[PDB]
Parts: structure tokens; C-alpha cells; sequence
């Protein structure tokens, strides 16, 4: 059978794949799925931020 | 995601349990041929001699 890695190179390509996700919005959480909580917490700054402004 | 990365961990396995229940070793396969292969050819050959008895 092809070895274990035929599961790891699906995931380094993933793995790739969330390093890009990540880097471009310049962020950890680009999602809920990197932070739920950190996402959450954000989208209240961000109203407070331009609440604030 | 990570649902993927059990089913994709099972799949090998799997495949490598048909592979290993149903696949032979081709090497030692052929050669049970050709020991019977010969074994053909002395039949043959020494019938041609019972013959004469």
C-alpha cells in the first residue's frame, strides 16, 4: 500500500495551504477555525474601534 | 478536516489489508512454476520412454 505519508503529503499541502491563509490577511485567525474565541473577541474590538473613532 | 485525516488513515490501512489478504508475491509464485513447469516436461519425456517398456 502506498505509506502513511500519502496522508501526510495531503496534509503539508494543507498545511501549506493554512500558512497562506493565515499570511495574507496578516493574521492568526483568518477564521473561527484557527480561534473561535479570538475571532469573536475581534469582531467586538472592531465595533468598539469604530464605535469609539 | 481532521474527520478527513481518520477516514484517509483507515483507507490505507484498508487497502493494505486487500493487498495483504488477496496480493501474492509474484517472486516465489513464479517460482512454484517452474518447478511444476518441470516437473510437466519429465512427465512428459518419460512417458514417451514407458511406452517402450
Amino acid at each position: 500500500a502506498a505509506i502513511n505519508s500519502h496522508r501526510v503529503l495531503k496534509f503539508q499541502n494543507e498545511e501549506v495551504s493554512k500558512n497562506m491563509e493565515k499570511l495574507s490577511s496578516g493574521m492568526r485567525i483568518n477564521r473561527a477555525g484557527d480561534d473561535a474565541s479570538g475571532l469573536a473577541v475581534s469582531e467586538k474590538m472592531r465595533t468598539q474601534v469604530n464605535g469609539l473613532r | 478536516e481532521h474527520a478527513a485525516k481518520g477516514l484517509m488513515n483507515a483507507y490505507e490501512n484498508t487497502q493494505a489489508s486487500e493487498s495483504r489478504i488477496r496480493d501474492a508475491d509474484m517472486a516465489e509464485e513464479t517460482v512454484a512454476f517452474t518447478k511444476n513447469q518441470i516437473l510437466v516436461q519429465s512427465g512428459t519425456a518419460m512417458l514417451a520412454q514407458a511406452n517402450v517398456r
